[PDB]
């Protein structure tokens, strides 16, 4: 109901900033790597389909984790104890209901004991300063959404495929906003589908040109290609159910040509 | 971590939690703390507490309860929140003999839009509006208070919890099953809470869902796919539903005025689309002339 719909979009964009993680935060993790996070955030969105979780509590975790792990130097063997509290309070944020502690505690091939994942849930919290309510890929993905004419569910779940992709590798992803990641994400979307383009009702709410986009869809692109060749895979495996129309198994365009 | 707040006296119990009155020792302050047990073993930060806070710490506005701290132990978790001195539902069981006065009414009701727009305009829906949950001070002001109940939207929303909202503020579409429901749950709430300052009696006490939608239909017609598009459709809608009549708002609600009457009508609009938005309400003419009025604790 659009009385709202750009006090929002305003708010989230300003928030986006205020909830970034920051960008270079893996250099300073000693013993943790960008490649350690894939797997880790690959398992993710496999927990998630496991419990049928929103997308959105995908997003917002890992916007946890990267947080947490902005000032919060972690050893390998505890990574998953983090990714698996994000997750969890994410669930409990997002979720009309949550899977309950007990199954977290299950998912984690008994690695870690309940009284763990607790205590990690709170230093999460603490760390985190309880400032859970941060804007995504997706709240920004399904406002442009709003603006295609007509929708199409074949470009809307493809866009969510892309901008999923994107959480994996923090080389480069993390440092883009949701909102300009939002943004490549429905370009290629729209073009892969139906050959059009970020529509100039997008110009004028985002601010955003496919010039000021380029860097990202670039990136993004690639992304797209070498999808297929990637060491995690669980975004592709599920984005065939009939679900998101199986766009997974859409061929990405050859080029651009922007 | 407490060391320095003094214990007055219990206030109650909140959607979980219980509430004392407190003052800082050091710096003078009252305030209300929301103590939460929790404990390990069990189910961990109950996600009410986490919403209600992550929200309420971006909600900073005059008319919305001020979160002032928050103190982690081990075992217990301290919401801190400004101290107000009663709510609406005490304050109008008090003002039983005199009613209360139509400036006070309207300037209240200025305030929680002006509150409930800025709630809206951050993507919060309180999903709670009620007297017990609207707290007044002793210089005019009101204020939302208990987000136990609030969620963070999106834009357009997603189907959200439905065992939502108490029974006699609830909106119809809810009550009808609707899959979505919005900003306009809120207002819905807003719109009843007008008509109970008025009246000092609930606009729609219904006592099961039942009974509730059809208190509704016979104050304000059984609605209809020409006064709602779609409800014929819904999933809790039944072709047996009595067919009231419309009952004229002069009626509903006596002692307001035209423009009193404009603006409750627009609140209870039955197709949320329609309806008015917090934002749009606060220009309305029945506004044009409204004050700050003190209250009679
Ligand atoms: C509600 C009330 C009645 C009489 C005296 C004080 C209060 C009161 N409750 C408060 C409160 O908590 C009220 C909240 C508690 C859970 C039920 C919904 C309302 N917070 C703050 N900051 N001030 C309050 N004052």
């Amino acid at each position: 109901v659009p009385d709202y719909h750009e006090d929002i979009h305003t708010y989230l964009r300003e928030m986006e900033v205020k909830c970034k993680p920051k960008v270079g935060y893996m250099k300073k993790q000693p013993d943790i790597t960008n490649s350690m996070r894939a797997i880790l955030v690959d398992w993710l969105v496999e927990v998630g389909e496991e419990y049928k979780l929103q997308n959105e509590t995908l997003h917002l975790a890992v916007n946890y984790i990267d947080r947490f792990l902005s000032s919060m130097s972690v050893l390998r063997g505890k990574l998953q104890l983090v990714g698996t509290a994000a997750m969890l309070l994410a669930s409990k944020f997002e979720e009309i209901y949550p899977p309950e502690v007990a199954e977290f505690v299950y998912i984690t091939d008994d690695t870690y004991t309940k009284k763990q994942v607790l205590r990690m849930e709170h230093l999460v919290l603490k760390v985190l300063t309880f400032d859970l309510a941060a804007p995504t890929v997706n709240q920004f993905l399904t406002q442009y959404f709003l603006h295609q004419q007509p929708a199409n569910c074949k470009v809307e779940s493809l866009a969510m495929f892309l901008g999923e992709l994107s959480l994996i590798d923090a080389d480069p992803y993390l440092k883009y906003l949701p909102s300009v990641i939002a943004g490549a994400a429905f370009h290629l979307a729209l073009y892969t589908v139906t050959g059009q383009s970020w529509p100039e009702s997008l110009i004028r709410k985002t601010g955003y040109t496919l010039e000021s986009l380029k860097p990202c869809l670039m990136d993004l692109h690639q992304t797209y290609l070498k999808a297929p060749q990637h060491a995690q895979q669980s975004i592709r495996e599920k984005y065939k159910n009939s679900k998101y129309h199986g766009v997974s198994l859409l061929n990405p365009p050859e080029t651009l040509n922007l | 971590s407490m060391e320095n707040f003094q214990k007055v006296e219990k206030i109650g119990e909140g959607t979980y939690g219980v509430v004392y009155k407190a003052r800082n020792k050091l710096t003078g302050e009252v305030v209300a703390l929301k103590k939460i047990r929790l404990d390990t073993e069990t189910e961990g930060v109950p996600s009410t507490a986490i919403r209600e806070i992550s929200l309420l710490k971006e909600l900073n506005h005059p008319n919305i309860v001020k979160l002032l701290d928050v103190i982690h132990t081990e075992n217990k978790l301290y919401l801190v929140f400004e101290f107000l001195h009663q709510d609406l539902k005490k304050f109008m069981d008090a003002s039983a003999l005199t009613g209360i006065p139509l400036p006070l009414i309207k300037s209240y009701l200025f305030q929680l839009l002006q509150g409930l727009a800025f709630c809206h305009s951050h993507r919060v829906l309180h999903r709670d509006l009620k007297p017990q949950n609207l707290l007044i001070n002793t210089e005019g002001a009101i204020k939302l208070a208990d987000f136990g109940l609030a969620r963070a939207f999106g834009v357009p929303v997603r189907t959200y919890t439905h065992e939502v909202v108490t029974l006699w503020y609830r909106a119809p579409e809810i009550l009808l099953g609707c899959k979505y429901y919005s900003t306009a749950v809120d207002i819905w709430s807003l719109g009843c809470i007008f008509a109970e300052m008025v009246t000092r009696r609930a606009l729609f006490p219904g006592d099961s869902e039942i009974d509730q939608l059809f208190r509704i239909f016979r104050t304000l017609g059984t609605p209809d796919e020409v006064v709602w598009p779609g409800v014929t459709s819904m999933p809790d809608y039944k072709p047996s539903f009595p067919k009231w009549a419309r009952q004229d708002f002069s009626k509903v609600v006596p002692p307001l005025d035209e423009d009193g009457r404009s603006l409750l009508s627009q609140m209870l609009h039955y197709d949320p689309n329609k309806r008015i938005s917090a934002k749009a309400a606060l220009a309305h003419p029945f506004f044009q002339d409204v004050t700050k009025p003190v209250p009679h604790l």
